[PDB]
């Protein structure tokens, strides 16, 4: 929209239900629960951009090992992917190589020691695409 | 019945009957609300938890002046069968429940009467907190 | 002439001013017969410590509407449809002895519409209802749960219930080899109830089950004999060989713990107590 | 007459041209005061184990919206009226 | 000319009178060939 | 649906996006967490091999009207995930 | 026999099998038409 039509409004929320969003799910969750858990709004740009932060309690499969108890580490792993539209339709991209710990309360059981995110395509598929964070 | 439909219509055409409008006539009045718990089971008594559940029917009465119509217009029927979910209801609720859970588990149909009288009796599986003594 | 034009065209025609709040009979004074019958699927869960029933039935209902009747000539010679089951009118029949589970059918699948206006619904259902267990013979006990079913709202002079057949169909039974059907026949009663003062009629299905004891025989009965068989020996024991204490005590603290299992496994009603229960009580006090 | 017919015309008029999806201020500067409050009914559990709080509370809120505003004279005296939260537009707390 | 706006009319084209209750075959006797298959994400338990 | 539910959901509750082709082909491929129930013998336990079954049809609508053709017979495995507990010897669809 | 502590040996080995059969009761089926080998060896040497 144009601004100064709208009383030189730059930004709105909009009900993230009410607008096209790209069903980007935990593909590897281990209860079910594909999308976010609360759907917020999602502030929009007068230039069309669309900025969604929504919360969500995830809980995804982890190849847990056991050889080293109670000294183990687990690389646990949150695979990310659009259920709807494949590569061809939407493209993923990473917005930064590791995943934030700006807002992060730390567990007291178990210390984080990296959380990388990669952009993985399939050579043989060429409409696959995810991201996965370890 | 084509009577019995045309009355059903007719009751809760939504240009003439707003179900989210408490039924108050005369002014500034109340509706008056009858409660009645009827107990149909003690399903269980958990005192680790300290939670009864309970099956019970939990009947409600009460006057909707909106409802009304004449019998000789309608082949003489004395009371229908509407759908509860499509009247109004008061929000009557196991306020101390365990689990959650505030209303009823079936929402049966509300047997109205011509002359406004509503009857709502519908069963619920409640799940209650309560005080144990363990002396 | 195309079904899918046809059937539409037929759609369209059943469902312009169909109205699913109003029990569909021509005249007032007419009773709508639905026909019930019960199909087990299996019988998932028979707690007893709960005193609940779990089971997985097929709702076989069937019966007429008035309004849902066309010629069939007319449509392509069409004789039947099979219909969204949330835009027809349907009895509201519920299991009264519901515990811990829904009242009504909650599925909702298409029911299958015949020309000249019969009905047959066929929803699947899990119920979880409550029945007295009564484990005196535990583990050769036989239990007889019963499941009530019957309209909510609609007296007998509306809605009346009729046995599609007397027994529980089981030709799609899953046994699981822990219980097994010695009979299942619906009963049908009617009574009147301080709410209301017409007659509301209901069928009441008594599954008489019998548990195959050979799992808790070999697992519970003959570990708790071999503890008792040495009850006795204390009395043979030579006193100097300073082991009497130890193998009485071994044998009680043994007993005491099978009567807690047992304990965990029976509900806790007060009405009768299981012979294994007197037995191993016995023989602790022994 | 009836206070019925009166909450009905009120509400008719009231969501004629309502739009919950915008912010209830009539001017953009404005600042929406959401006075926010807990009333907890029972401390239902503390899982040690889990390091949990489960609490049951009633989650007290209150705000001003400038386009549900009406006069009680011109409607038999109705002074408020309860509607469907999901009517109107809700703080997203 | 857009995309977004052909697949707008394409979307408001194929279900103008679209009746999701009827079966989508051509004629009387057709049969839906519903082709049906499996996919195993995880054996859960 | 499937036949042997226990506990369970009877029919799929997650109804994504179908693929519709210009056609009129539809490609419908929904998730589900089912529990189906299924006998387990355990002689040989715990070296014992399961042999669990799900039974999948149309519920209201008959080999008249609705036909299921197998688009494969064996399972596809292509993105599972490894239990780590139990090995998948052998998962073929018998149509009846 | 002087050692006093045979009927300790085998009352501890008695109680043993009986608690490993009672943990492996808490694994299986509760059905009637199959034993495990497991349940039958650990009922025969509890038995002798
Ligand atoms: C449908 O098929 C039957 C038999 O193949 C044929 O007789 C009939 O004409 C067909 N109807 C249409 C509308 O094509
Ligand atoms: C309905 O049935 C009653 C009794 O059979 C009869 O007297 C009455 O005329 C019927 N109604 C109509 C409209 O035919
Ligand atoms: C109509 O169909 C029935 C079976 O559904 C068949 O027996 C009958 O012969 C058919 N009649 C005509 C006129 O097609
Ligand atoms: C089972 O219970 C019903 C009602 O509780 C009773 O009528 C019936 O005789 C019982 N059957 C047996 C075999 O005990
Ligand atoms: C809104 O508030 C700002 C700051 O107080 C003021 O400059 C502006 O004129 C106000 N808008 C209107 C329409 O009065
Ligand atoms: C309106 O109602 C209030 C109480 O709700 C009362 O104090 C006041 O006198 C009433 N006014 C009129 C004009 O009825
Ligand atoms: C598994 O069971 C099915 C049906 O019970 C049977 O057809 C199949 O042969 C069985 N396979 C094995 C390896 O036992
Ligand atoms: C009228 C009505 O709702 O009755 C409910 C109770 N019942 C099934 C015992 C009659
Ligand atoms: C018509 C209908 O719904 O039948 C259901 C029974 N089933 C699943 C065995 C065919």
């Amino acid at each position: 929209w144009k601004p100064e039509e709208f009383d030189n409004m730059k930004k709105v929320r909009l009900p993230s239900k009410h607008i096209w969003l790209p069903d980007v799910v935990l593909y590897n969750n281990a209860d079910g629960m594909y999308e976010v858990s609360f759907y917020s709004n999602a502030v929009v740009s007068y230039d069309g951009s669309i900025f969604w932060l929504p919360p969500a309690i995830y809980k995804s499969a982890c190849k847990i090992e056991v050889k080293h108890f109670p000294f183990d580490q687990q690389n646990c792993t949150m695979k990310f992917r659009s259920w709807t539209y494949d590569r061809t339709e939407i493209d993923l991209v990473l917005k930064s190589e590791v995943a934030s710990l700006d807002d992060f309360t730390p567990s007291g059981e178990w210390d984080i020691v990296a959380l990388p995110g990669r952009r993985n395509e399939n050579p043989d598929d060429s409409t696959y695409v995810d991201i996965t964070y370890d | 019945t084509d009577t019995e439909e045309r009355l059903v219509e007719h009751l809760l055409d939504p240009s003439r009957y707003n179900k989210l409008i408490r039924p108050a006539t005369n002014g500034s009045e109340l509706v008056t609300v009858q409660l009645m718990v009827s107990l149909a089971q003690l399903i269980s008594v958990h005192e680790r938890e300290q939670i009864m559940t309970t099956n019970v029917w939990l009947t409600q009465e009460w006057e909707d002046y909106r409802l009304t119509w004449k019998p000789e217009e309608f082949d003489n029927m004395k009371k229908v069968r509407l759908p509860s979910k499509h009247i109004w209801l008061p929000d009557v609720v196991l306020y101390n429940n365990a689990d959650g859970m505030y209303e009823v588990s079936f929402y049966s149909n509300a047997v109205v009467s011509y002359d406004g009288s509503i009857f709502w009796l519908p069963p619920a599986i409640y799940k209650s907190a309560c005080k144990i003594e363990v002396k | 002439e195309t079904r899918a034009h046809a059937e539409e065209r037929l759609l369209k025609k059943l469902f312009s001013g169909y109205n699913k709040w109003s029990r569909p009979v021509a005249n007032i004074s007419d009773v709508v017969l639905v026909r019930f019958g019960l199909s087990i699927a299996q019988l998932i869960d028979v707690d007893e410590k709960n005193q609940m029933m779990t089971t997985n039935v097929w709702v076989k209902q069937e019966w007429h509407d008035y309004k849902l009747r066309w010629d069939p000539a007319d449509y392509e010679n069409v004789t039947s449809i099979r219909i969204p089951s949330e835009l027809i009118w349907r009895p509201d029949i519920v299991l009264y002895n519901n515990a811990d589970g829904d009242f009504a059918v909650t599925h909702l699948t298409k029911a299958h519409l015949f020309h000249d206006g019969r009905v047959q619904w066929t929803p699947p259902a899990i119920y979880k209802s409550s029945c007295s267990i009564d484990v005196t013979f535990f583990p050769f006990d036989q239990q007889n749960c019963t499941m009530k079913f019957g309209s909510w709202t609609y007296d007998k002079a509306k809605i009346d219930l009729v046995n599609m057949h007397s027994r529980v169909d089981q030709l799609d039974f899953w046994e699981s080899g822990e219980w097994v059907i010695v009979d299942a026949v619906g009963t049908y009663n009617t009574r009147k109830y301080e709410c209301c003062a017409e007659i509301y009629p209901d069928i009441t299905y008594a599954f008489v089950i019998r548990r195959l004891p050979l799992f808790y025989t070999i697992n519970l009965i003959i570990p708790c004999l071999l503890i008792s068989c040495l009850t006795v020996l204390v009395f043979y024991l030579p006193s100097e060989c300073g082991e009497k204490i130890t193998l009485c005590i071994s044998v009680l603290l043994s007993l005491t713990v099978f009567l807690l299992l047992i304990t965990e496994i029976i509900p806790s009603t007060s009405l009768v107590i299981p012979l294994i229960g007197e037995y191993l009580l016995f023989t602790m006090i022994f």
